[PDB]
C-alpha cells in the first residue's frame, strides 16, 4: 500500500516503477481528521465530510496508469461540505 | 532693534546610542564596537549561571551630546553664538565667537541638579542663541529636546558583575535590564493604539447613564479634545462636554443647547477645546453660536445647560469689512466674532483664537485686540519658503486648529494643509506642509525626512506635547485617515493610522476599525477631528467616524491582577515576573508555563537564592550591609567573592582555582584588568567618556576602536596583528536607525526601524526583512519576528516564511500553545505544546510525519514517540537535571556519578562497564578486558599528559606565544612535536610537525576571511570580489602548475563553477546552476567538460518537505523512513529497522533481482549477521561476525565456517590477521608511538610526524598539507603522482603505465563528492550517481554506456551490471577493506572501499583529509585534532585504528540516540535545508573535511564583528529555532574551554599583571599591582624594543622571537642585577646574558644579547646603537635560517640516494656518489622555490628548497 494527500486546490500525484501500473485501494475528497490541511477555525467545523463517488473517479481517472495527476478541486470533483476547506486522501497500489 | 527675515539657528544634535548591543559569547568576543562597551564574563563551577560584566553598567561610562549649532557658511552679521543645556535640574550655559563648522560635545554624569544618581532614561533641553552685530541686546533663540541614558540598575549587588539569569524592571522608565547584559527600552518598541472611550454606536440626545466608566461608554460625535492640568481629558461629544478622571470614569460637566442629533457630523457644528495651564480652566468657542464660553464648575452641578459664562462674543456675526474692527481695543465680551475656530491658552494666561482669517488675543484684563491683522493687503507679502517675516505681513487662508507649544511657548496654527509658528517676538515661520510659491521645480533632490519638504493632504487638526513634539491629524474621510509626528530636529513620519485599501465614506462593506490593543501604524483610523497630549506623553484621537477616542501610548508592562508586572523574552522562550518595584520574582517557562528559576531575597532587597527547576539553589551569603562574601553552588561548593575598596570584584576563586581576579579605574566601575587561572591577563583602556579604546592581551595583540561623533557616528575598529579593519558608521532618524559595516569596499547594511522591522541589505545582493508582531501569550510589551521575507538578486527570487502563533485558554488559563511553519501559504510544520498532558506534538499537515515528546513533573523532556512504528527514544536524569543515561529499545547507554558529579561508571545494554578513578588532578579510565588509560589533569581540566595501556606517556602543554597561542603535543620518548598556533579569536595561524619539518601556514585578509595557505613550495590564493565580498577565486600554485577555481554567485549561492589548469594534457570543466522559483532549492546542473557539453541533471523537490523527488533521469519514492529510486529499467528499494538502520537492499533491472543485501544488528548496533546474492543465479552467501570485549570484531565465518581471524594490542592496534583469502595467519609489530613497523615479512616505515613513508618497496610521498603526492615501486616499475586543488580535494591521478584520470566535484551540498571522472586514454566523461545514503548506485558515460552499481551498508562497490542487465565485474573484499576476489580486474572502478577513492598499485583509499591502508587495517597518518577533545570526552583511543576496529558497523555515537525535532525529521526524508533558506543541512561526511573546505562555505554567511551584526544573527537563530526546550546530550562534565587553547598551561614569561604591546613592530609594556617584580623586570628590559615580524622560528624545538634595543644593556642590566651567565626567576623563567660573535656573510659582528626563556618558549633581544641594527639582525636571523633550510635539505638529499629512493632532481653516477661521501655536490646549491623575501616564514623550510646548478 502506498499513500498520497493534497489539499484543496493541489494535485495529488501517483507513480508506479517500471511496467507496473496503479490500483486505486480507498479515495476520499472531503474532511475526516480536525488536524488535516491546516486553515481557518471554519476547517475544523466537520470532520464527518465524505464523497462516495472519489473512490470511482479515482479508479476511471487513474487505474491501468504507469502515472496519475488529479486536482483536489470543483473542476473533478462535486463539494460534499460547501464552506468546509477540504483534502483528497488516496490509498493505491503497483500492480502488474 | 528688529531682526526680520535673519537667520534663524538649525543644531544637529546627536545623543550618545543607547547600550541596547550585548555580546552572544562574551568569553569568545568581549567587545561591543557601537556603543563601545565591554561585555565580559567568569565561568563558576557547579552552576550554569555566569558572572557577568558591561561596562555601561558603571558609573565612568557617562552620556553624550554632540551640538553642531554652525555650518560651515556662517551669517554676514553673526558675531555670537549661545548655548544651553538643561538635564534633570542641571543648566549648563558657554559662550561662543561666530566660526564655520562650530560644534560642542556635552558630557553628562547621569546625576541630577542635587548630586543623586539618575536612573533609565532623562530628556535634555538644548538652545542656540545667534547674537548678530545689527543688535548685541537680543539674541535669537532655538529651543531642541534630546534623550539620554541614564545609569542602568544593578539587580544581583556582586561588585558591579550581575548572575547571568537575575534580572530588574525599571517601572518608571520602562526598561528591562537583564544580568546577562541584555537591555530592553520597551518605551522605544512599537507605541500600541487602544480604545478609552466608546463602542463604535451611537447614544441618545438626552445622555442616559453617561456617568459611569470610560471605556465602552457610548459617545456621539467626539469633535474636539483637551487635556486638564490634572491629567483628565475633557471630551467634546458633540451636545455634551463630558470629563474622563484619571480614575477612568467619565462625569457630563456642560450641556450646549445649540446642538441636534442631525448636525452630529457637520463641520458647521464643530467646536474647540483650550485648558489654561494657569488655572484649570476649559474654554469653549463655537463657531455657529459666534461666541467663546468658560465652564464654570469641572465636577459638573444639577444644571448643566447653564454651567458656563461668556469671555468673547455677542453672537453676532461681523461683516468682512468692518469699520469698528469687530470691538477690537474694548472688552472682549462686547465685541463681535467672525467664526471662532482652534482656541490656545498660553504659558502667562494669554488667550489666543482664529477668527474667519485672523489670529485675535484676549488678554488677562479682558481687552481684546488682533495679532495677525487683516485686510492690510497692500503690506501683505506672499508666504516666504526659507525667511521669516513679521505678523503684518502674513495673510491666512482658511485656518482652523490653534495651539500653543509648552517648550517655546509660541502659536502654533493650521491654515490650508500648512502648519505656520508665531514667536513671542510676533515672527511667522513654516513648520509643516509645502505651499505652492515653491511646490514644483522648488526642491531638486525630492524626497528628504523634513516636514518643510513634505506636502500635508488634507490636515484636520494639531497637538503639541510638553517635549515640543508636533502631530498632525491627516482626514480625506475616504482612504488618508492617519496621524503624523514631527520632532524638534524637522523630521515628519507616520505615527498612526496605515493607509486604508477600502473608502470609510463610499464603501458600504467596509470596517474602517482595526488595530486596537495591537501596534498604532498598524492600525486604521476613521475620520480624526480632534487631538490632544497626556501628561504621560499619551496622544488622545478623536476618531469621530468610529464613534471613540483613541490612545497612541508608550510601550510599557501593565500592572496585572497579582500586583506584578510581566516582560518576556522570545528568543530564550522565557517569560520574567517582577513586583510592584520592578524586583525578579519568578522566570517560567514561555511555552511549558513551568518554573525554571525562584528569586529569593533578604530583607533589604538583596538577591539571597536562585532556586532552578531540578532543586539545584545558588545561595549568595552576605553581610548586614548587603555585602557579598561568598557563592554557595548547588554541590555544597564555596566560591569565595572579595569586593575591594572602590566597591568592585576583585576576587572570585575556589579553595584550589583563582577565577577571577579584578582592578578597576579609581571609583568609576570601569573594569581595567582581568586575570585568570592560567596567568593571562586583558588590560582595557577607555577614554574620559568611559568609552573603549584599547583590549592588550599577553600575545602582545591590541585590538582599537576610534570614535568619530558627527551627523553620523562612525567607530573603527583596528587590529595590530591584522588588516582586518572593520568601520561602523550609524545614522540615527525619526523613523530609524541606520547601521553601514565596511571592510574595503565591502558594505553590510542594516536598518532597525521604529515600527519594529529589522531590515539586512548584504553586500551579496540578498536582502532579509524581519517583521515584528505583538506576542500572542506575552501581548504588546513583547515584539515577536512572525514573519520573514527574503529577496535574492535573480527573476523570481522572492522568498517568505512566516510564524503563526495561537493559544487555548481553559478557565483563562492557558492550556496549549501552538506554533505553525508556513512558506507561501503552505504549512511545512507545526509545534503544538499541551500543559495539561505535559506533551508537545509535532506534526506535517499530510499525515507524513507526527512525533509526541512527553516533558516529566519538572518540565524536563524524557520520552520521543515516533509514528511508522519506530522506536521510542528515552532518558534518564540526575537529582541536579544532568542526563543520567539513554535508551531506543534494546540500545542502551548509562552513567553513574560521585558526590562531586564527576563520572565513576558508564555501562551499556550488552553488560560492557567502564570505570572512572580520581586521584590528584589524574583520571584513571579501566575497561573489563584490563585495558587501562591514565588522563593527568591541570587545575583547569587541561591534560598535562596521557598513558596508554602500553604504559607509553603522551605529553601535552599550551603556551602564550608573539602574536598567537601555541599548542604542542609530544609522542612518547620523542621531541617530534605536533603544534596547532591559534590566533586570540580561535583561528588557526600555523600546524607544524617538528619531525621532518612539516608546515602549514593560515593567512586572513581584509575581509577577516582566509586569503592564503602556504605549505612546502605550494601557495594557495583566495580571492573575494572588492565589492559584495563573495569568494571569487581559489588559486592553488606549485610552480609551474596552476589549479584555479572559480565561482559566480547570485547572493550566497552558486550559480557557476569552474575549473582551470596551465598544465598541457590536462582538461578543464564548467557546471551551470539553476535555482527553482522563489526558493533557494538547485533546479538544474549543466555539465561542459574539454569543451564537451554534457546533459543537464534535473532537480525536483515536494514543496511542503524539501524531499527530492527527481534526480537526473532517477525519481524516488517515499513510504515512512524506507526510500524507492527507479528508473523504466531499474529499481533499488532500501529498507530500514525500528532504529533507523539499514536492514534490506534490494537491486532489480528489468523487472529480475540482481543484488540483494539484508543486515542484522546486536543490541549495540553492531554488524552481526550479513546476506549477499551478487547476480540472479548466484547463490546466497552467509557472513557471521563476532566482537570481542571491547567491541572489535574477533572473526568472520562464511557459511557458519570460520575464515577470518583477528587479535589485538593493548593499544586497540590489530597484531593478528588472516590476509586477503589466505587461512595463514599473519602478525603486525608495532612500536612504542603506536606506529606499524611490519606486516608478517614485509617491514614499514612511519616518519617522525606519523605518517605512512614505506611498505616494502613501495615509497609514499606526503606533503606539509598531509596530501599523498607521489608513491613508487623501482622494483616493480609503477610510479603515480597526484595534483590537489586550493580546497584540500584530488584533482587529477596519473600513472607511468599509461593512466591518467582527472576528478570533478559539482554537488554544492557533498563538496567531497567526486561526481565526474574525465578519462585521458579514451576521453570520456563518467558520471557517478549516489543514493540518498551517499552510497555509489550508478554510472553514465558520455559514450552513452549506463553501468548499474551494487553497494554494501559501507558504500563498498561489490559488484556492476551492464546496461543489459547483465553483471560484468564482481568484487569480494575481507572486514577492513582488501579485494581477494575480482572476477573483471580489466574494468576499472573509481570508488572502492568505504565510498573512497581506491588505488590498485599503492593499496590505499583516498578521503579528501585522510588516506586509509587495506593491508594494514589502519589510517596512513594519526588525526592529531583528536587531542583537542579527549580531555573532555574521555574514552579508548589509537591515533591509527580504523572505526574502533569494528570496520563494518556505523561508529557508536550519542547521536544515535534521536532527542531533537530536525534529526527525527531527517530519517523521514525531510530536508528542511531545502525549505527554510539558511537552514543547517545535515553533515553527509565520514571523513571530516579539510579547514580551508568547511570555511568557503561558511564565508558567505554573515560576519558578527559589531553589535548589529550579533542582533541580525539572534534574529536569524530564534526564526529557526522548532522545540520549546533542547536537552543538553551530553554524558561528560562541562569544561571551561578557552580560545586556541587545548592543553595545561606553561608558566609564562610576560607574567601575571603585565601588559605587553607589539604596535607596528614597536613593543610597549605596562605593569599592574598584581605583577611580580620578576615580571616587572622583564617588562622594563622588554619596552621600547622592536619585533622582528615575520621572522619568529622554531629552532631546536624552542619557539623562538627575536627583538632589537637601540641603545645600551647597562641600563636593562642593573634591572636583571647581573653582568653575564644564566640566572632563574621567582616564577622559573631563565635569563642568559652572553657577548656573542657572528660570523653573517664575511662580515664579523659583537653584541650583547639577553635571553628570557621557559620550557619551549624563547625571547632573544639584540643590542645595538646604530640606525642599521633592525636590517642587520633580520640579515642575521635569515642567513642562520637560511643555513638550516640548507642543512636539512642536502641531508634529505644524500639520505634519499642512501635508501635508494628517488631524489628531488636527476643526479648522475657521479653526482650521486660525490653526495653519498661529502654530503654536497659540486657547482650545485640550494635555491628558494618561494621567494623568502615575500614568504620569510619558510627561510627555514627544506621543502621551500631546490637543488639547481649555475646554468639555471
Ligand atoms: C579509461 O579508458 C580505458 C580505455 O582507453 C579503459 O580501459 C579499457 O577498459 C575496457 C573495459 O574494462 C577493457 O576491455 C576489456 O578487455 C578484456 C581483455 O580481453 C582481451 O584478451 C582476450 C584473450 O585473453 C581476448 O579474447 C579479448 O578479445 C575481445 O576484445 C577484442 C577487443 O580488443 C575484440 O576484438 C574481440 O573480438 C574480443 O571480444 C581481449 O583482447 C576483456 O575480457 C573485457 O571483456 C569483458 O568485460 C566486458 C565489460 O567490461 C564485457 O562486456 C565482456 O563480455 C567481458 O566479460 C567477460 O569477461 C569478464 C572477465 O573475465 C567476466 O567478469 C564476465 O563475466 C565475462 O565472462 C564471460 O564471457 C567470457 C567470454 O566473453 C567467457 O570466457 C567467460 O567464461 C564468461 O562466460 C573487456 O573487453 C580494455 O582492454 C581497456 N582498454 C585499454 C586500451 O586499455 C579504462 O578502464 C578506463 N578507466 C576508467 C577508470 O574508466
Ligand atoms: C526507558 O524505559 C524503560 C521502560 O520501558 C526503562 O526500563 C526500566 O528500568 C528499570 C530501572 O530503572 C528496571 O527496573 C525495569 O525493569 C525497566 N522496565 C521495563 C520492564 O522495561 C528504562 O530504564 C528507560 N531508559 C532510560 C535510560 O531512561
Ligand atoms: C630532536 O633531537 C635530535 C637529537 O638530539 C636533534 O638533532 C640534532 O641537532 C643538532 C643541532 O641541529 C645537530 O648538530 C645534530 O647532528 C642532531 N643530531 C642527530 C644525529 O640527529 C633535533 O634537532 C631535535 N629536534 C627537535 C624538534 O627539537
Ligand atoms: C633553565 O635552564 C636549565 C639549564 O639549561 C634547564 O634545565 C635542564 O632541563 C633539561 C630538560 O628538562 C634537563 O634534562 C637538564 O637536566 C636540565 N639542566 C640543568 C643543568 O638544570 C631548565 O629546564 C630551564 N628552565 C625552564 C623552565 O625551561
Ligand atoms: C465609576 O463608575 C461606576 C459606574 O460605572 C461607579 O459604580 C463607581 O463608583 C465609579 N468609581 C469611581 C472611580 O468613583
Amino acid at each position: 500500500v502506498r499513500r498520497e494527500l493534497s489539499c484543496e486546490g493541489y494535485s495529488i500525484d501517483l507513480r508506479c516503477p517500471g511496467s507496473d501500473v496503479i490500483m486505486i485501494e480507498s479515495a476520499n475528497y472531503g474532511r475526516t481528521d480536525d488536524k488535516i490541511c491546516d486553515a481557518d477555525p471554519f476547517q475544523m467545523e466537520n470532520t464527518d465530510c465524505y464523497l462516495p463517488d472519489a473512490f470511482k473517479i479515482m479508479t476511471q481517472r487513474c487505474n491501468n496508469r504507469t502515472q496519475c495527476i488529479v486536482v483536489t478541486g470543483s473542476d473533478v470533483f462535486p463539494d460534499p461540505c460547501p464552506g468546509t476547506y477540504k483534502y483528497l486522501e488516496v490509498q493505491y497500489e503497483c500492480v502488474p | 532693534c528688529d531682526l526680520s527675515g535673519f537667520v534663524r539657528p538649525d543644531p544637529v544634535i546627536i545623543s550618545s546610542p543607547l547600550s541596547t548591543f550585548f555580546s552572544d559569547a562574551p568569553g569568545r568576543n568581549p567587545i561591543v564596537p557601537e556603543t563601545q562597551v565591554l561585555h565580559e564574563e567568569i565561568e563558576v563551577p557547579g552552576s550554569s549561571i555566569k558572572l557577568i560584566y558591561l561596562s555601561s553598567r558603571t558609573a565612568g561610562y557617562k552620556s553624550l551630546l554632540k551640538i553642531i549649532m554652525t555650518q560651515s557658511l556662517v551669517p554676514l552679521n553673526l558675531i555670537k553664538v549661545h548655548l544651553m543645556v538643561a538635564v534633570e535640574g542641571h543648566l549648563f550655559q558657554k559662550s561662543f565667537l561666530a566660526s564655520p563648522n562650530l560644534a560642542y560635545t556635552f558630557i553628562w554624569d547621569k546625576t541630577d541638579a542635587y548630586g543623586q544618581k539618575v536612573y533609565g532614561l532623562s530628556d535634555a533641553v538644548v538652545s542656540v542663541g545667534f547674537e548678530y552685530e545689527t543688535c548685541p541686546s537680543l539674541i535669537l533663540w532655538e529651543k531642541r529636546t534630546a534623550l539620554l541614558q541614564g545609569f542602568e540598575l544593578d539587580p544581583s549587588n556582586l561588585g558591579g558583575w550581575s548572575l547571568d539569569k537575575h534580572h530588574v524592571l525599571n517601572v518608571k522608565s520602562g526598561i528591562l535590564h537583564k544580568g546577562n547584559g541584555e537591555n530592553q527600552f520597551l518605551t522605544q518598541q512599537p507605541a500600541v493604539i487602544t480604545s478609552i472611550m466608546g463602542n463604535g454606536r451611537r447614544r441618545s440626545i438626552s445622555c442616559p447613564s453617561c456617568n459611569g466608566l470610560a471605556e465602552g461608554n457610548k459617545l456621539l460625535a467626539p469633535v474636539a479634545l483637551a487635556v486638564g492640568i490634572d491629567g483628565s481629558l475633557f471630551v467634546g461629544d458633540f451636545n455634551y462636554i463630558r470629563r474622563i478622571f484619571p480614575s477612568r470614569n467619565v462625569t457630563s460637566i456642560l450641556e450646549l443647547r445649540n446642538k441636534e442629533f442631525k448636525h452630529s457630523n457637520n463641520p458647521a457644528h464643530k467646536y474647540y477645546l483650550a485648558v489654561d495651564p494657569v488655572s484649570g480652566s476649559l474654554y469653549v468657542s463655537d463657531t455657529n453660536s459666534r461666541r467663546i464660553y468658560k465652564v464654570k464648575s469641572l465636577t459638573g452641578t444639577k444644571d448643566l445647560a447653564g454651567n458656563s459664562e461668556v469671555v468673547a462674543g455677542t453672537g453676532e456675526q461681523c461683516l468682512p469689512f468692518d469699520e469698528a474692527r469687530c470691538g477690537d481695543g474694548g472688552k472682549a465680551v462686547d465685541a463681535t466674532l467672525m467664526s471662532p475656530r482652534g482656541i490656545a491658552v498660553d504659558k502667562y494666561g494669554l488667550m489666543y483664537f482664529v477668527d474667519a482669517t485672523m489670529i485675535r488675543k484676549v488678554d488677562q484684563n479682558g481687552i481684546i485686540s488682533t495679532l495677525l491683522g487683516s485686510n492690510d493687503l497692500t503690506a501683505v507679502r506672499p508666504l516666504s519658503c526659507d525667511s521669516s517675516m513679521d505678523v503684518s505681513q502674513v495673510r491666512l487662508e482658511w485656518p482652523t486648529d490653534l495651539a500653543v507649544d509648552p517648550m517655546d511657548n509660541s502659536l502654533y496654527v493650521l491654515e490650508n494643509n500648512v502648519i505656520l509658528r508665531i514667536t513671542e517676538n510676533h515672527q511667522v515661520s513654516i513648520i509643516a506642509g509645502r505651499p505652492m510659491h515653491c511646490q514644483v521645480p522648488g526642491i531638486d533632490y525630492s524626497l528628504s525626512k523634513l516636514a518643510i519638504h513634505s506636502a500635508l493632504e488634507s490636515a484636520s487638526a494639531i497637538a503639541i506635547s510638553h517635549t515640543g513634539v508636533l502631530y498632525i491629524s491627516e482626514t480625506d474621510e475616504k482612504k488618508i485617515n492617519r496621524l503624523r509626528q514631527v520632532t524638534t530636529n524637522g523630521e515628519i513620519c507616520l505615527l498612526a493610522g496605515a493607509a486604508s485599501d477600502c473608502d470609510c465614506k463610499n464603501d458600504v462593506n467596509c470596517n474602517c476599525y482595526s488595530g486596537d490593543d495591537g501596534y498604532a501604524t498598524d492600525a486604521i483610523l476613521n475620520s480624526p477631528s480632534s487631538l490632544a497630549v497626556a501628561p504621560d506623553g499619551t496622544i488622545y484621537i478623536a476618531d469621530l467616524g468610529n464613534i471613540r477616542i483613541r490612545a497612541v501610548s508608550k510601550n510599557r508592562p501593565i500592572l496585572n491582577s497579582f500586583n506584578q508586572y510581566e516582560a518576556a523574552s522570545p528568543g530564550e522562550q522565557e517569560l520574567y515576573v517582577f513586583n510592584a518595584d520592578g524586583i525578579h520574582q519568578y522566570t517560567l517557562s514561555l511555552v511549558t508555563g513551568e518554573y525554571l528559576y525562584n528569586f529569593t531575597y533578604s530583607s533589604d532587597n538583596d538577591v539571597t537564592e536562585v532556586m532552578d527547576s531540578n532543586g539545584n539553589s545558588l545561595k549568595v551569603r552576605r553581610d548586614a550591609s548587603g555585602m557579598p562574601r561568598h557563592l554557595l553552588m548547588p554541590d555544597n561548593q564555596i566560591v569565595t567573592l572579595a569586593v575591594g575598596t572602590n566597591g568592585g570584584l576583585k576576587l572570585v576563586s575556589t579553595q584550589t582555582l583563582e577565577l577571577g581576579l579584578m582592578t578597576y579605574n579609581g571609583n568609576s566601575g570601569l573594569l581595567a584588568t582581568k586575570s585568570d587561572e592560567t596567568g593571562w591577563t586583558t588590560f582595557y583602556d577607555y577614554d574620559h567618556e568611559g568609552r573603549l579604546t584599547n583590549v592588550t592581551r599577553p600575545t602582545g595583540v591590541v585590538t582599537s576602536l576610534h570614535r568619530e561623533m558627527e551627523k553620523s557616528i562612525t567607530i573603527d575598529i583596528e587590529n595590530s596583528n591584522r588588516d582586518d579593519d572593520v568601520t561602523v558608521i550609524t545614522n540615527l532618524s525619526s523613523v530609524e536607525a541606520s547601521y553601514t559595516v565596511v571592510q574595503d569596499q565591502v558594505r553590510n547594511s542594516y536598518q532597525l526601524c521604529n515600527n519594529g522591522t529589522l531590515r539586512v541589505m548584504y553586500a551579496n545582493g540578498m536582502s532579509i526583512s524581519f517583521h515584528s508582531e505583538p506576542h500572542v501569550l506575552a501581548g504588546t510589551v513583547t515584539p515577536t519576528i512572525g514573519r520573514c521575507n527574503i529577496s535574492l538578486p535573480m527573476e523570481n527570487g522572492l522568498n517568505s516564511i512566516e510564524w503563526r502563533l495561537r493559544k487555548e485558554q481553559i478557565k483563562g488559563k492557558v492550556t496549549v500553545f501552538g506554533r505553525k511553519l508556513r512558506v507561501h501559504g503552505r504549512n511545512l510544520l507545526s509545534i503544538d505544546y499541551d500543559r495539561n498532558i505535559r506533551t508537545e506534538k509535532i506534526y506535517d499537515d499530510h499525515r507524513k510525519f507526527t512525533l509526541r515528546i512527553i516533558y516529566d513533573q519538572l518540565g524536563r523532556p524524557f520520552l520521543w514517540l515516533p509514528s511508522s512504528g519506530l522506536a521510542a527514544v528515552n532518558v534518564s536524569y540526575f537529582f541536579n537535571g544532568r542526563l543520567a543515561g539513554l535508551q531506543r529499545g534494546a540500545m542502551s547507554e548509562r552513567t553513574d556519578i560521585d558526590k562531586q558529579g564527576r563520572i565513576i561508571s558508564r555501562m551499556f545494554a550488552d553488560g560492557k562497564v567502564w570505570s572512572y578513578t580520581y586521584l590528584e588532578k589524574s583520571m584513571v579510565l579501566l575497561l573489563q578486558s584490563q585495558r587501562q588509560y591514565i588522563f593527568e589533569y591541570d587545575s583547569s581540566d587541561r591534560l598535562h599528559a596521557v598513558t596508554m595501556p602500553s604504559v607509553a606517556r603522551h605529553s601535552m602543554s599550551t603556551h602564550t606565544s608573539v602574536g598567537y597561542i601555541r599548542n604542542i603535543y609530544n609522542p612518547p620518548e620523542s621531541n617530534a612535536s605536533v603544534i596547532f598556533d591559534y590566533s586570540d579569536d580561535g583561528r588557526i595561524l600555523k600546524t607544524s610537525f617538528l619531525g621532518t619539518g612539516r608546515q602549514v601556514f593560515y593567512k586572513y585578509g581584509k575581509l577577516s576571511k582566509l586569503s592564503e595557505i602556504v605549505y612546502d613550495s605550494t601557495a594557495v590564493t583566495f580571492g573575494y570580489d572588492e565589492t559584495t565580498g563573495v569568494l571569487k577565486m581559489v588559486n592553488l600554485q606549485s610552480g609551474g602548475f596552476s589549479c584555479t577555481i572559480r565561482y559566480r554567485k547570485i547572493g550566497p549561492l552558486v550559480d557557476k563553477q569552474i575549473y582551470r589548469f596551465s598544465e598541457e594534457g590536462m582538461v578543464n570543466a564548467r557546471f551551470d546552476y539553476t535555482y527553482h522559483d522563489n526558493s533557494f532549492r538547485i533546479a538544474s546542473i549543466k555539465p561542459i567538460i574539454s569543451e564537451t557539453p554534457l546533459p543537464v541533471d534535473l532537480y525536483r523537490y515536494d514543496e511542503i518537505s524539501g524531499k527530492v523527488e527527481h534526480f537526473g533521469k532517477f525519481g524516488v519514492i517515499y513510504y515512512d523512513i524506507n526510500q524507492i529510486i527507479t528508473t523504466a529499467v531499474m529499481t533499488l528499494s532500501k529498507h530500514f529497522d525500528t532504529h533507523g538502520r539499514i536492514k534490506e537492499v534490494q537491486y532489480e533491472m528489468f523487472r529480475s533481482l540482481m543484488y540483494w543485501m539484508t543486515v542484522q544488528y546486536d543490541s549495540m548496533g553492531r554488524v552481526t549477521k550479513r546476506e549477499l546474492k551478487l547476480g540472479p543465479y548466484a547463490n546466497t552467501t552467509k557472513y557471521t561476525y563476532d566482537y570481542d570485549g571491547d567491541g572489535q570484531l574477533q572473526s568472520v565465518a562464511v557459511n557458519d565456517r570460520p575464515t577470518w581471524r583477528y587479535s589485538y594490542d593493548l593499544n586497540g592496534n590489530l597484531h593478528l590477521l588472516n590476509p586477503g583469502n589466505s587461512v595463514r595467519l599473519m602478525p603486525l609489530r608495532y612500536d612504542l608511538r603506536d606506529r606499524i613497523t611490519r606486516l608478517g615479512d614485509i617491514p614499514y616505515k612511519i616518519d617522525d610526524d606519523g605518517f605512512l613513508c614505506q611498505r616494502g618497496s613501495d615509497v609514499f610521498e606526503y606533503n606539509s598539507k598531509g596530501l599523498l603526492t607521489r608513491a613508487y615501486n623501482k622494483a616493480n616499475g609503477w610510479n603515480v603522482q597526484y595534483r590537489y586543488d586550493g580546497l584540500g580535494r584530488r584533482a587529477s591521478c596519473k600513472t607511468n603505465l599509461g593512466h591518467h584520470l582527472q576528478y570533478f566535484y559539482a554537488d554544492l551540498h557533498n563538496p567531497t563528492r567526486v561526481t565526474h571522472v574525465y578519462n585521458h586514454s579514451n576521453s570520456e566523461i563518467t558520471s557517478l550517481y549516489y543514493d540518498l545514503q551517499g552510497h555509489l548506485f550508478a554510472m553514465e558515460s558520455s559514450s552513452g554506456e549506463e553501468y548499474y552499481v551494487a553497494s554494501d551498508n559501507t558504500g563498498t562497490p561489490l559488484a556492476v551490471f551492464s546496461i543489459n542487465g547483465l553483471m560484468i565485474k564482481q568484487l569480494q573484499y575481507t572486514a577492513y577493506g582488501e579485494i581477494y576476489y575480482d572476477s573483471n580486474p580489466d574494468f576499472q572502478l573509481v570508488i572502492g572501499f568505504h565510498g573512497g577513492l581506491y588505488d590498485p598499485l599503492t593499496k590505499l583509499v583516498h578521503f579528501t583529509q585522510r588516506d586509509y591502508d587495506v593491508l594494514a587495517g589502519r589510517w596512513t597518518s594519526p588525526d592529531y585534532t583528536m587531542w583537542k577533545n579527549i580531555g573532555r570526552e574521555p574514552a579508548p583511543f589509537n591515533l591509527y585504528m580504523f572505526k574502533s576496529n569494528n570496520p563494518l558497523s556505523n561508529e557508536l555515537d550519542l547521536k544515535n540516540y534521536v532527542t531533537d525535532v530536525k534529526s527525527w525529521l531527517v530519517m523521514f526524508g525531510f530536508q528542511l535545508s531545502n525549505i527554510i533558506p539558511g537552514f543547517p543541512r545535515a553533515k553527509m561526511y565520514f571523513v571530516s573535511p579539510p579547514y580551508e573546505l568547511t570555511e568557503s562555505q561558511a564565508c558567505e554567511n554573515g560576519q558578527l564583528i559589531t553589535g548589529v551584526q550579533q542582533t541580525t544573527e539572534r534574529h536569524n537563530q530564534a526564526f529557526m529555532a522548532l522545540e520549546g526546550q533542547v536537552i543538553s546530550k551530553r554524558l561528560h562534565a562541562s569544561i571551561r574551554e578557552k580560545a586556541g587553547h587545548w592543553f595545561a598551561t606553561s608558566t609564562p614569561i610576560i607574567g601575571k599583571g603585565i601588559m605587553f604591546a607589539v604596535k607596528k613592530g614597536r613593543v610597549t609594556t605596562g605593569i599592574s599591582s598584581i605583577a611580580t617584580d620578576d615580571s616587572r623586570k622583564i617588562a622594563s628590559v622588554l619596552n621600547s624594543a622592536h619585533y622582528l615580524e615575520k621572522m619568529h622560528y622554531s629552532i631546536e624545538g624552542k619557539d623562538t622571537h627575536y627583538f632589537v634595543k637601540i641603545g645600551s644593556a647597562d641600563s636593562d642590566l642593573v634591572t636583571l642585577a647581573m653582568t653575564s651567565g644564566r640566572k632563574v626567576l621567582d616564577s622559573g623563567v631563565n635569563v642568559t646574558v652572553s657577548q656573542p660573535t657572528l660570523l653573517i656573510n664575511g662580515r664579523t659582528r659583537r653584541f650583547t644579547n639577553i635571553e628570557f626563556q621557559y620550557s619551549t618558549l624563547l625571547i632573544n633581544i639584540r643590542y645595538g646603537l646604530t640606525a642599521d641594527t633592525l636590517d642587520e639582525e633580520k640579515a642575521r636571523v635569515l642567513d642562520q635560517a637560511r643555513q638550516r633550510a640548507l642543512g636539512s635539505a642536502w641531508a634529505k638529499e644524500q639520505q634519499k640516494a642512501r635508501d635508494g629512493r628517488e631524489g628531488s632532481r636527476v643526479w648522475t653516477d657521479g653526482e650521486k656518489q660525490q653526495l653519498l661521501n661529502t654530503g654536497r655536490v659540486q657547482g650545485y646549491e640550494g635555491y628558494y622555490v618561494l621567494p623568502v623575501e615575500q614568504y620569510p616564514e619558510l627561510a627555514d623550510s627544506s621543502s621551500n628548497i631546490q637543488f639547481l646548478r649555475q646554468n639555471e
